[PDB]
């Protein structure tokens, strides 16, 4: 290992300017030109959580119409609409753009890149996503408005002769649009770990945040073109008068495979990322390094395999798939993503843990998480299945795993980054109070939901009888919705009144103990990421640079076994 | 599975809402579900446990104020542990698999040697019922009863081929209809009246479902059991029967539509009410003798109440529920 | 190309999964790695047929079942087991070669 | 004997060639200034007048 | 003292996208599957291929499969650094898709012109979408050349427009696989 | 690159394995909740999701087997290894937000299937792509 000359006349470089000095002017022109990775991973955040507060206003509407038997404001159709936009938006123009938006920002400044590998199809991949969602919402302007076939758009209620509104071709072409801007970022990502990492920088020394946005950029590879051409194939037939969708051309099963065969990966690809996510921070706070990470790489690889194998759990109350073969299929795929907690208390197992807001709001994540996982298996038998098929339950399950993941870890990863994205904490103790008042709305809202889903309402009802015996289960569940609901006036303002007047970042790590390469840099980064790089050689960098003294520590400890190779001979001669 | 769950106040905890359940097969769902409760509440028991000691034992303040320094032990990897806990799982999935293939296998079973069979239809948006076949022993004059109503059956037969030659699928008509079933007696719901199927006790009974233009589903919680019915089940390869060996006991059961079909969707609700098999023998055959009487008088002449119980028609006046009374009541 | 082995001084010890001699690479693996997850597919397929019987179905074909799930599960089994040695003989030789063994 | 574009650079012939379809001498993008050329020149030498205005007040 | 040879960046991207253009296809060629499936279980789809044209969709195949060949003749023009020969031989890709475009445009009006419609069965609306997205990738392929040419007519020809034109010869080599499966699928096994 | 292209070929056993286990299985196994028949839509998929892997595995196995090794690729590299030029990179352009509109005329055209707004969306996103790739390529004004 080579050592530099003492330079004279070394000064350290000029550290950037936070967030919140800005002049009038200096962003406009910026935001609708700018091919560069983090002002486009801001623009993505920034559009997507505008687009969470649009989708839960379309649910708290629909928590607000089921408080009571009758219909009060709403009417059925109406609801409809109601329940079919806040799962479309809340999946592809919340969960999808977010996820490439932390990609876009942070996977340069982890691999130790100074820019994506195709900066124009980066920007290409915002616009035409943000131009899907304007699409995709535009149907709530016509006089009968969205799109009201739920989220699925199963056939034959999706042909023209079933749903002849306009706003059901609008839905098609957002999501189509979507769909496109998801696989240009996809793309992106690939090729930039492919082609743009640092010296030192092999593949098994790349945080698992990159590893996961790897196998996440193969599968959307694999899908978004499939959902493309079943929609286009559903718009050329409702526009040009075919027939592959006819039910007696088996067309309603046809949907329904191809669907699903997008449509389990996708839910993958909205787990994986945060999952990464929440094992960037977990360490951290820990003080502690990322337990068995080999083994995490090759468990992630492993769901990115199966997940293309299990795609027809969602079709077991059709009588027309066979069932040994899914169910085993699920069965298997639980083992990989359960062995991720596993890993995690590893890597918190007699740490040192500090309760700063990035590892509340993660290990909330996890305790969420675990009940929806638990809630899955039950769906992945399907003598449990055909009770709970299109139940209530089925609600629980996926908003406990789609709160837990695309919710919970992305606030954890909002305010883990904070500093980095903009040069200034947030406030802790507003923190604190967003995640208290997400954590109580949120099992107030969803646990009593898996009661009155075994009890037999079914999902997507506008309207109930009092006879039922579904009203109090109901009430209940309303009242801490609209807890939920407020939990985001916090957040909202912890985030406005922090980007300009919050604490002044001094140091490279705020949090201390760094692992990844993006805590190497200052906060703000410059606009090429790095004003220097250091020396690569454990998956955690940032840490060997900033506690030199811990380095013949931690390879000591590394394994349990006995391994005795720190008193081993001298190796090659000379060369480097 | 055929263990008997814990019972008691224990029992209604692990099975968390479910119905009691009135079929064989229903008891069978419903045992094997308050088994994966006992295990599902361990795994969540003692890993929610473990991220409580993360909160309460391995804090960094707890750590300094005894002083055991700066950093933690840097362990990274147990190669032997981070196995065992993989395997584990495995064998854990197996056997579960191994439970769901024996539960599966008794409740989708077609060999059950039905007594009664009814030919559904669903449509947008209510239910149509008819008894396609109904043994003897039951039955009305003892012989082996058929339903078929073979004027209009053919009528639907015809159907499947426009005269005018606008036959675009696979050489069939596009309203093909030749796959609906049309019997003598049969039940019609309306917006006004809830359709209430009636069946008998102890008896092996299959339901043949099948959809008028989109898919519906068939969802009796008291079965804890439900099937998508679709238009043309065939095309689409969906196994469009069912068979229960019997319904266990007595009463009247909601039932309700579990697949999104559209603006009424919620409103498509049908009863399944279950009577003695002589007094069955008696409704079938006051159907069969005067054909023009309706449901509800067949129902007083075996003495039960007329209209549906377990559920009700909807006020169709799309204001009129908004203060809270949503259901009209019948005489 | 570039050598065989890389200095390394006594008392220096590295994460070396990148390695030229490291398994991860050699392609071998890999494929065994398929392999292994492929086989625990048979165990399905024995464990259905089995169960199947138990409860009185499947009954013309759960030997024939039985049959190819044991032996897709023992050659996939198999051949990706010794795919992974023949990915992890190198790392072997190198451990042998030199004291080393991270 | 062939065609070679004034534009494109020299190399060792048992090199192959300056980029292929599947291997180049450059992680990213080449650059469409060519390569061979080494930025920054001197102002005079880019042909940019750099204007005089005045205007009234 | 020479500089290592990487992977050229934007042929691993083209890579890329043409993988999930191929999975894009997957979708339409199981659509045709099913709906063969269904028109099989009772002989109504071989009446339908009875409109088909197998030699005159072999001609177009020849067609597309030549102007490959030419797009790869003009590949190896443009890494050795000759405008000369890519602008030839892309000019001649250009003039051999524009002639199987218009080829497939006279197979539709004449298969129009005796009964084959999106409307008039399933058989035709399969063969339609499978066939009409194709045409569209195809005519997009000719425009992405036709864009080489005006990229290397108006600036100078570095290596980076040689690494420009080698990608595109990579989709038009991505359609002629497509068509030689549509071809095997829809003519003649049918 | 050598684990990136070695790492395709687990998922490519694996979907290929599942392939014809779910072909076989369908069209032979009968349970009473299916009827039996192969199902053509899961079969093409996992086939062709296989040939995605193996295209990806191939392609940049065969780029790997004539790349040298680079300090990005090696366990002991220095940082001024990379020391030079990194490549080309677009600083800055107008027309990826050009495409997005074109594409979103378009998009609007086949909603309510205009065909003039068909092909003025055609039009404009042939024109948009032209125009991002000719950018850094247009002439210097000639007066
Ligand atoms: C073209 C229009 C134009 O010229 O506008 C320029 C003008 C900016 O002023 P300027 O004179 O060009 O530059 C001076 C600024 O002060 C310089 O910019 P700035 O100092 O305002 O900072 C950027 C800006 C934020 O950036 C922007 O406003 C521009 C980028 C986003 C625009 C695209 C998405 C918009 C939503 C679409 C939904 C449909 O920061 C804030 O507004 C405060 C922080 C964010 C909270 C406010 C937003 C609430 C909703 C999102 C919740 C996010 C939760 C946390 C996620 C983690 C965040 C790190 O207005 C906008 O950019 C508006 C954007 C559209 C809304
Ligand atoms: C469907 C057809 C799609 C278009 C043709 C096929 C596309 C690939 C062609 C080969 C290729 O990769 O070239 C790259 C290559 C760029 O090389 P380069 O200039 O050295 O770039 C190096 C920089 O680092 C580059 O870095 P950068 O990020 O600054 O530049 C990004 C740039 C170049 O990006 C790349 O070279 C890397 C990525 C590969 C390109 C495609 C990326 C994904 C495109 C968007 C997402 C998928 C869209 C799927 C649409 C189909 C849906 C069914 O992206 C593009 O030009 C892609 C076209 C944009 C399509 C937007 C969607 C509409 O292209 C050329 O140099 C040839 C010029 C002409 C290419 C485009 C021709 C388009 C003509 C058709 C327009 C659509 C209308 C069709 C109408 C049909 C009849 C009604
Ligand atoms: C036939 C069918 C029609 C299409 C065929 C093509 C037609 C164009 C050909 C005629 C012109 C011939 C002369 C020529 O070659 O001119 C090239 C001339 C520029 O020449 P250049 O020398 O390459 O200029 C670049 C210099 O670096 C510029 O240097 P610079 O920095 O000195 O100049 C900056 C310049 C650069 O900007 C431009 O020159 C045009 C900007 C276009 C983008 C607009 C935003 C799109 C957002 C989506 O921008 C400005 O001066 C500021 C203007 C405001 C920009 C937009 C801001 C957003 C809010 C408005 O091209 C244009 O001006 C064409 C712009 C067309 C935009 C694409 C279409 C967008 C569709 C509208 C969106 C509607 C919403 C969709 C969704 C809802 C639907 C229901
Ligand atoms: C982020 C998004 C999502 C993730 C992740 C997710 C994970 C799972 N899901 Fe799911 N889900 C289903 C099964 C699972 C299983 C087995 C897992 C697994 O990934 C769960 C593994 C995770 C765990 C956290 C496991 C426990 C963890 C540990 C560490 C203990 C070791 C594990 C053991 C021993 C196995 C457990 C054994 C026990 C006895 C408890 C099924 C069917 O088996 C359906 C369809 C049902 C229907 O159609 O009604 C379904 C439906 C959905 C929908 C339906 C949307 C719609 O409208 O149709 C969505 C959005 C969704 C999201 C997500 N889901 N899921
Ligand atoms: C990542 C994916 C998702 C997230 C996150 C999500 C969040 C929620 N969901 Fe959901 N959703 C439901 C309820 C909720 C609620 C209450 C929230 C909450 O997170 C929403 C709260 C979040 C907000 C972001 C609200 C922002 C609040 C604002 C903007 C107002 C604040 C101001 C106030 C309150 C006034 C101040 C007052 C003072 C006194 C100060 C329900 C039922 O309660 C159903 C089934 C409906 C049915 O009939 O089947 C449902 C259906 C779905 C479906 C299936 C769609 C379909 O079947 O077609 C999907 C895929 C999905 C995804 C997701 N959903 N959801
Ligand atoms: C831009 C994005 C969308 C692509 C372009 C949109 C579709 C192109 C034209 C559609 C009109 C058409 O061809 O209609 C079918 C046509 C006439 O049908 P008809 O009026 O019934 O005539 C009966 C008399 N024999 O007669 C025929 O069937 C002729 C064959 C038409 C071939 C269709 C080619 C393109 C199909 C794939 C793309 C369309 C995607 C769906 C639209 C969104
Ligand atoms: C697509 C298929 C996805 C993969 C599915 C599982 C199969 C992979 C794991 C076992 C089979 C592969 C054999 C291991 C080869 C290997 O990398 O050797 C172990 C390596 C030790 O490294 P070293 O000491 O240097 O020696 C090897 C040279 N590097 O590595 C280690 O340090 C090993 C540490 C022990 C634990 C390894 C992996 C645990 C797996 C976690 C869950 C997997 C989920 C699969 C579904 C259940
Ligand atoms: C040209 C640029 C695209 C403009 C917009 C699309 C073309 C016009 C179109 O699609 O019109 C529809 C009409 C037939 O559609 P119609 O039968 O009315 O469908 C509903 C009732 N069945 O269409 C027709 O009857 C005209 C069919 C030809 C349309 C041209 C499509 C261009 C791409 C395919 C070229 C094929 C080779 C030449
Ligand atoms: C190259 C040629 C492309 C441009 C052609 C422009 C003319 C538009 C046109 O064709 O109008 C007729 C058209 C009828 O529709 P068509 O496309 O024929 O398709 C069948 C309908 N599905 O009509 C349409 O589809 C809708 C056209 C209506 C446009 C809006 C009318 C109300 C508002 C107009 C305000 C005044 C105009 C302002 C424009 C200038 C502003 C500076
Ligand atoms: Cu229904
Ligand atoms: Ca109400
Ligand atoms: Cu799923
Ligand atoms: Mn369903």
């Amino acid at each position: 290992t080579a050592v530099a000359p003492r330079v004279d006349g070394h000064v350290a470089p000029q550290r950037p300017e936070p967030t919140g000095h800005a002049r009038k002017g200096s962003k406009a022109w910026l935001m609708m030109t700018t091919t560069d990775h983090k002002q486009l991973g801001i623009m993505y955040i920034i559009m997507s959580f505008s687009f969470f507060f649009l989708g839960g206003l379309m649910a708290l509407l629909i928590r607000a119409e089921l408080f009571t038997p009758g219909l009060q404001f709403l009417s059925n159709e109406q609801f409809n609409q109601l329940f079919t936009m806040h799962g479309t938006v809340m999946l592809l123009l919340y969960g999808t753009p977010i996820v490439w938006g932390f990609a876009n920002y942070v996977l340069p400044l982890q691999i130790g890149a100074p820019d994506v590998a195709f900066p124009r199809l980066n920007a290409f991949g915002f616009w035409i996503t943000t131009v899907g969602g304007v699409a995709m919402l535009t149907g709530f302007l016509t006089p009968g408005g969205a799109a009201d076939f739920g989220w699925t758009m199963y056939s034959p209620l999706s042909d023209a002769i079933h749903s002849p509104g306009l706003g059901s071709d609008m839905w098609i072409v957002g999501v189509g649009a979507t769909g496109i801007g998801s696989v240009a970022s996809a793309i992106n990502m690939l090729t930039t770990i492919l082609c743009l990492r640092a010296p030192g920088m092999t593949m098994f020394r790349m945080p698992i945040f990159t590893w996961n946005i790897f196998v996440v950029s193969v599968l959307a590879l694999l899908i978004f073109p499939l959902l493309l051409a079943a929609a286009l194939g559903v718009l050329y037939d409702r526009k040009l008068g075919g027939h592959l969708y006819d039910p007696a051309n088996g067309g309603s099963l046809l949907w329904q495979h191809l669907f699903w065969f997008f449509g389990h990966p996708e839910v993958y690809v909205l787990a994986l990322p945060f999952f990464g996510i929440v094992s960037e921070i977990i360490p951290v706070f820990s003080r502690k390094p990322m337990f068995g990470y080999v083994g995490l790489i090759f468990a992630t690889l492993s769901i990115g395999a199966l997940s293309m194998a299990v795609w027809a759990h969602h079709m077991f109350v059709t009588g027309a798939v066979l069932l040994p073969f899914f169910s085993f299929m699920t069965f298997l795929i639980s083992v990989p993503t359960g062995v991720k907690f596993f890993n995690w208390v590893g890597t918190m197992w007699k740490g040192h843990i500090t309760w700063e807001t990035p590892m509340i709001w993660s290990v909330g994540f996890m305790a969420t998480f675990l009940f929806g996982g638990l809630t899955g298996i039950m769906l992945a038998s399907p003598p449990l299945d055909f009770h709970l098929a299109d139940s209530y339950f089925l609600i629980a399950h996926f908003h406990y795993t789609l709160f837990g993941t695309v919710v919970f870890a992305s606030c954890a990863g909002v305010y883990f980054w904070f500093p980095k994205m903009t040069g200034r904490m947030m406030d802790e103790r507003l923190g604190k109070i967003h995640f208290w008042l997400t954590f109580v709305g949120f099992h107030g809202t969803f646990l009593i939901q898996h009661w009155v889903g075994n009890m037999g309402m079914p999902r997507r009802y506008a309207d109930y009888l009092d006879s039922d015996g579904f009203t109090i289960y109901n009430q209940i569940s309303t009242v801490f919705s609209f807890l939920l609901g407020l939990s985001v006036i916090p957040f909202i303002w912890n985030v406005f009144k922090s980007w300009r007047y919050g604490e002044l970042v001094t140091v490279d790590d705020p949090w201390g103990y760094g692992n990844s390469l993006e805590w190497a840099t200052s906060c703000p980064p410059p606009r090429h990421n790095f004003a220097s790089l250091p020396r690569i050689r454990s998956e955690r960098p940032a840490f060997e640079l900033h506690y030199p003294h811990m380095i013949e520590r931690m390879r000591a400890e590394a394994h349990t076994g006995h391994h005795d190779d720190i008193n081993a001979p001298e190796l090659g001669t000379a060369p480097a | 599975c055929e263990v008997a769950p814990p019972g008691g106040v224990l029992g209604d905890f692990l099975r968390m809402g479910w119905p009691d359940g009135i079929t064989p097969e229903a008891v069978a769902m419903g045992n094997f579900w308050s088994w994966v409760w006992v295990a599902a509440w361990i795994i969540g028991i003692i890993m929610w446990g473990l991220f409580l000691t993360a909160i309460f034992a391995w804090g960094a303040k707890r750590a300094e104020k005894r002083g055991e320094g700066e950093f933690p032990k840097q362990l990274q990897y147990n190669v032997p542990l981070e196995l065992v806990l993989t395997i584990v799982p495995i064998i854990i999935v197996m056997v579960l698999f191994f439970f769901t293939v024996q539960t599966q296998d008794k409740v989708t079973a077609l060999d059950k040697n039905p007594e009664v069979t009814v030919d559904v239809t669903a449509y947008q948006w209510n239910w149509k019922f008819g008894y396609s076949e109904i043994d003897g022993s039951l039955a009305p004059g003892g012989q082996d009863y058929q339903g078929s109503d073979p004027e209009r059956q053919a009528a639907a037969e015809a159907s499947k081929k426009d005269p005018s030659g606008d036959n675009p699928i696979h050489g069939n008509s596009k309203s093909d209809v030749s796959y609906l079933e049309f019997n003598r007696i049969e039940t019609l719901g309306t917006t006004d009246e809830i359709p209430v199927m009636v069946l008998p006790v102890n008896t092996p009974i299959e339901f043949n479902l099948a959809s008028a233009d989109v898919a519906h589903s068939f969802w009796v919680p008291e079965f804890l059991f439900k099937r998508d019915a679709y238009a043309h089940p065939e095309a689409n390869k969906s196994q469009r029967v069912f068979q229960i060996e019997e319904i266990t006991e007595e009463g009247a059961f909601v039932g309700r539509c579990a697949e999104m079909c559209g603006t009424y969707h919620a409103m498509m609700n049908f009863e399944l009410r279950v009577v003695d098999r002589d007094s069955f023998a008696e409704y079938i055959s006051f159907r069969d003798s005067n054909p023009d009487a309706t449901n509800a008088q067949a129902l007083e002449h075996i003495g039960q109440a007329p209209y549906a119980t377990s559920t009700s028609p909807f006020v169709s006046d799309r204001t009129a529920t908004r203060d809270g009374e949503n259901t009209q009541s019948n005489a | 190309p570039a050598p065989e082995r890389m200095h390394y001084i006594k008392g220096y010890v590295p994460v070396a999964y990148s390695s030229p001699h490291s398994s991860l690479e050699r392609s071998a693996t890999w494929l065994g790695m398929g392999f292994l997850l492929t086989a625990l597919a048979g165990v399905g397929a024995v464990l259905f047929a089995v169960g199947a019987n138990s409860v009185g179905q499947q009954q013309e074909h759960w030997v024939l079942y039985s049959i190819i799930g044991v032996v897709f599960a023992v050659v996939c089994t198999v051949l990706g087991t010794v795919l992974i040695i023949k990915g992890r003989a190198p790392y072997n030789r190198y451990v042998k070669e030199t004291g080393r063994t991270q | 004997k062939h065609f070679v574009d004034p534009a494109w650079p020299e190399h060792n012939p048992a090199d192959g060639h300056v980029v292929t379809e599947l291997i180049s001498k450059v992680a990213g993008a080449s650059s469409p200034w060519g390569d061979d050329k080494e930025f920054p020149v001197s102002a005079e030498e880019t042909g940019y007048v750099h204007p005089y205005t005045r205007i009234n007040r | 003292v020479a500089a290592l040879n990487r992977p050229n960046m934007v042929s691993v991207g083209t890579i890329v996208f043409l993988s999930q253009e191929l999975m894009f296809f997957a979708g339409l060629f199981a659509m045709y599957f099913v709906s063969r499936a269904n028109g099989l279980a009772n002989g109504s789809w071989g009446e339908q291929t009875d409109h088909l044209n197998v030699p005159y969709a072999l001609l177009i195949t020849v067609i597309l499969v030549s102007s490959s060949v030419t797009c790869q003749f003009g590949v190896f023009a443009a890494e050795r650094g000759d405008v000369y020969g890519l602008r030839k031989w892309f000019l001649v890709t250009i003039i051999l898709g524009s002639i199987f475009v218009i080829g497939q445009g006279y197979e539709y009006i004449t298969l129009v012109g005796h009964g084959l419609t999106i409307q008039s069965s399933v058989y035709g609306s399969a063969f339609f979408i499978t066939t009409g997205f194709h045409a569209l990738h195809v005519i997009a392929g000719v425009m992405a050349f036709v864009v080489v040419l005006m990229r290397i007519h108006k600036s100078k020809f570095t290596p980076a427009q040689a690494t420009a034109a080698m990608v595109v010869s990579y989709y038009w080599h991505f359609v002629d696989v497509v068509w030689i499966g549509l071809f095997i699928t829809i003519y003649f096994i049918q | 690159m050598k684990s990136s292209a070695k790492l395709m070929y687990g998922p490519t056993v694996f979907m290929a394995a599942m392939a014809v286990i779910y072909i076989f299985a369908t069209m032979h196994v009968s349970d009473g909740g299916s009827v039996k028949g192969v199902e053509w839509v899961g079969s093409v998929a996992l086939v062709l999701s296989a040939g995605l892997t193996l295209m990806l595995g191939v392609y940049l196995h065969f780029t790997e087997v004539r790349v040298d090794v680079l300090p990005e690729d090696w366990e002991e590299a220095e940082v001024a290894d990379k020391a030079g030029t990194l490549g080309f990179f677009s600083p800055s352009s107008i027309w990826p937000a050009a495409m997005s509109g074109a594409v979103g005329f378009l998009a609007f055209g086949v909603v309510y299937f205009h065909y003039w707004m068909i092909a003025v969306g055609l039009m404009l996103l042939i024109f948009t792509i032209t125009k991002l790739n000719l950018q850094y390529g247009v002439p210097k004004e000639k007066h």
